[PDB]
């Protein structure tokens, strides 16, 4: 009986591992990872929001936001963080807009990163897949997916009837990547943008462009937005932000995250580890004065960046421990 | 040609689906707003319209709706024929028969989608 | 019987398989997941009750294979309980191999009617339950109507002995944070009872479905 | 190839020349009794069954009419769609609305002229 | 035209004596809850009588096919 | 070319004196019931008169064919 | 007019009164705010172009509105 079902089951898992290789079932013991390999998005609000501390690798990622939101500026914290560690990292772009020299200023190790732009959407796509499947690349950021134009649209003439031709090539092309990239831990990061929808009649409007096949692959789709901007008093230097995780497979969802962009200087992580650990009580301010392990740290939050700044090592620690009491 | 693709219901709604019943002869432009195609009644909410059960009902595909006129609204599986009256959160969907009481819909909590605006009807 | 489940992003079909497959496991069967996008986390199932050791996963490449794999292990008559991930994800051989953006249009429906038709015979015969779960694609030049179309070819409605649609309504929050979300399950077609029996119910995080609360 | 007796001149007959505006409003007879003209029916005579301003409605030419069934009947110098309701030497203009009254007729000193059958109404 | 075509090949349209085409188009419900559903059967080919004479019948899950309804 | 092929092996198109190509592509519809359908034949071949002089006439059920139709 | 490239002076009085037919039939008091806005953006959008080819010179009429809130 049970042992004639078993003697059965190993016959079937045998013929399986001898016709297709050795991808029936999953080695038990193999496969137990602490935690899900995750990139930091440099910036401790995504890193604790996702619970994996990063970006999920090998699985797409989608981040979508309105105009001047801070979407490409993020891709390129998340994409300066994977070169420190030590990974290569490739950039293909659709709508042709990228300054290196402000990438390079956010952190970017632009001499070593592979900057495609490609002239036509199916190009972009195939250039992905090659890039994928070639197991080199560790992170793959693919720019304006509202900006793939097929190449049917650009040899046809501008009005012509093309409705849904480009939902088509985006469902196709992510059934084909989403395969390879699991097989080569790679992260795809598409980044679309907002395009209001019509006769909605009531509630949020906001649609996101490129078709819907894209949000089922999605394993964790962002939501960026741009809350108010930061003033010395008469210039603006940076842009609070608000990133939202509208979707996810690897933690719970909706765990909004909110930070400060510095134009030129990148993200602001200073000042979120500061705001994190005032709330956790590792540091202390009664009511206005930051203060640290009973020492007044200074007055306002550009002085404690300083004070911080002056000692990276209290820094990382605050860092570690923060994310040892919330990431885990 | 205005195929027939389905009937909508003059009063409560019921399911309606795209499967085309049969092809009329009349030019596409014979209606104002150049009707598309066709939907059978159903019933008798719009008597006092003119609009009785078993008459091609023409109509034209608008996302738009605007107060007092009619249109063909979608509940969600279930398409039915109404007067559109919107005031805010709340749609109030007129029948023009006392016997068949006003619909209200809240747009918060359940969606509302037009499929269009009637242009006429047949009667054949 | 073929089982199909549709809906939505982020509505509830994996959570929904994952926890019958706990309830096969209990009852004390053997079950087994043939992903198809490469996508599960074998942490939130083991939370969901499910044996993970006890269950077998597959990462099939192509359509062909993750369709002839399931075909075996029906054959093998030892699994009782067979879950594709995605029927969207079943990249015919032929499609993969091509470059992109071609004409390859109806392979992967053609390919979805072939395994139906080798796999249904076998399966009532292995007393076997495959579930196939689908996604959501707008069909166009719809107009009246539901615009809503499953995707991977119109074989596998025939087939499918009772079809869900599971949609994701509400949130269930503790004032601030989101720990769970209100879903709708709609028989939309049946062959054992009477169809359109919508039934409501919460998914927690982490704990799977709210049996609890349904039963008060 | 269809006509459209939009304008009808008092003292002209039913299919007159002068009396087809056509306009391209022109669609195919497909109608069962198989009309042979397109009549606009104006006033509130029959708002009860859906007669309207409006409603072109086809007519067949023929001269035939049985109980309570409706016909374009003549009265030399005015054309008028009503019910027809035989009473064995007079017929009966019967309409649907509480203040037109069943028009009375009779045949001894007047018959009307049956001019076709009302089969079909368009609102347009 | 019409893109709906059956299957199994076109050897057995030939043979076929009378082929029937049933659509489900409404649904009954008594209140709220759908016991039954509203079909649409049309003869489209016919060797004993002239084709299309569609039939409209109310089918009800359990009871089968609602004839008294149609004698009414 | 054309897929559409006839059946019963090719000894048929040799012998065969005149082959008609008999397809029904209208039907004439009184009101709103179809009594009857528009057949056009195509003498695809022949061996005593030029071939191609395709034919359209009218078949009403019950009838027959339509002869007055055409005649006029 | 403007297409017939005949009349090269059309003046047009009373821009206020063009009220929209969709507001005409419409009860009195509807909030029916824009509309009429809308109507003329597409007008002037519409025959913006067709006066360049003509000669014609469009003279449209305003009239004067207070406007409430800021009162800089
Ligand atoms: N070279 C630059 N110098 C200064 N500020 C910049 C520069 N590039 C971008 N920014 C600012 O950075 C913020 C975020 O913009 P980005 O995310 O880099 O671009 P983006 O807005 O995401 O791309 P789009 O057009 O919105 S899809 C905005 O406030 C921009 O004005
Ligand atoms: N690891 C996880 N931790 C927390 N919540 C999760 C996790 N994985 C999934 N969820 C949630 O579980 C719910 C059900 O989603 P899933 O069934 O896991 O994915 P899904 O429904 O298949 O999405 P798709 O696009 O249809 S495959 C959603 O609210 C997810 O956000
Ligand atoms: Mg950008
Ligand atoms: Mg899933």
């Amino acid at each position: 009986g049970d042992e004639n079902k078993k003697r059965a089951l190993a016959a079937a898992l045998g013929q399986i591992e001898r016709q297709f290789g050795k991808g029936a079932v999953m080695r038990m013991g193999d496969h137990e990872r602490q935690a899900i390999p995750a990139i930091s998005t440099g910036s401790l609000g995504l890193d604790i929001a996702l619970g994996i501390g990063g970006l999920p690798k090998g699985r797409i990622v989608e981040i979508y936001g309105p105009e001047s939101s801070g979407k490409t500026t993020l891709t390129l914290s998340v994409i300066a963080e994977a070169q420190k560690q030590g990974a290569t990292c490739a950039f293909v772009d659709a709508e042709h807009a990228l300054d290196p020299d402000y990438a390079g200023k956010l952190g970017v190790n632009v001499d070593d990163l592979l900057v495609s732009q490609p002239d036509t959407g199916e190009q972009a796509l195939e250039i992905t897949d090659m890039l994928v499947r070639s197991n080199a690349v560790d992170v793959i950021i693919v720019d304006s997916v509202a900006a793939l134009v097929p190449k049917a649209e650009i040899e046809g003439e501008m009005g012509d009837a093309h409705v849904g031709l480009q939902a088509r090539l985006m469902s196709q092309a992510l059934r084909k990547i989403t395969g390879n990239i699991k097989n080569a831990n790679c992260l795809v990061i598409f980044i679309n943008q907002i395009r209001m929808k019509i006769g909605v009649m009531f509630g949020n409007p906001e649609t996101t462009t490129g078709g819907n096949a894209l949000k089922f692959y999605a394993s964790v789709r962002l939501d960026i937005r741009r809350t108010g901007a930061v003033k010395e008093g008469d210039e603006v230097v940076g842009s609070e932000t608000r990133v939202k995780v509208v979707k996810n497979k690897v933690s719970p969802p909706f765990r909004q995250a909110e930070f400060q962009i510095l134009y030129g200087k990148g993200i602001y992580r200073t000042g979120e580890i500061i705001d994190l650990g005032v709330q956790l009580g590792l540091v202390e301010k009664s009511g206005a004065w930051y203060s640290y392990q009973g020492s007044k740290i200074g007055q306002g939050k550009a002085n404690a960046a300083k004070y911080l700044e002056d000692n990276p090592e209290i820094g990382s620690v605050l860092e570690k421990t923060i994310r040892d009491q919330l990431l885990a | 040609g205005l195929p027939v693709i389905g009937r909508v219901a003059a009063g409560a709604p019921i399911l309606a689906e795209q499967n085309i019943e049969e092809s009329c002869r009349i030019n596409p432009a014979f209606f104002n707003p150049r009707a598309d195609y066709l939907l059978r009644v159903r019933g008798m909410a719009m008597k006092d319209i003119g609009i009785l059960d078993g008459d091609l009902l023409a109509v034209h595909v608008t996302r738009e709706a605007r107060n007092g006129q009619v249109v063909v609204a979608r509940i969600g599986e279930e398409v039915t024929v109404k007067r559109f009256k919107r005031e805010g959160s709340k749609v109030w969907l007129l029948a023009e028969n006392p016997e068949f009481a006003p619909i209200e819909v809240d747009l918060k909590e359940q969606e509302l989608i037009i499929e269009g605006l009637s242009v006429g009807v047949i009667r054949r």
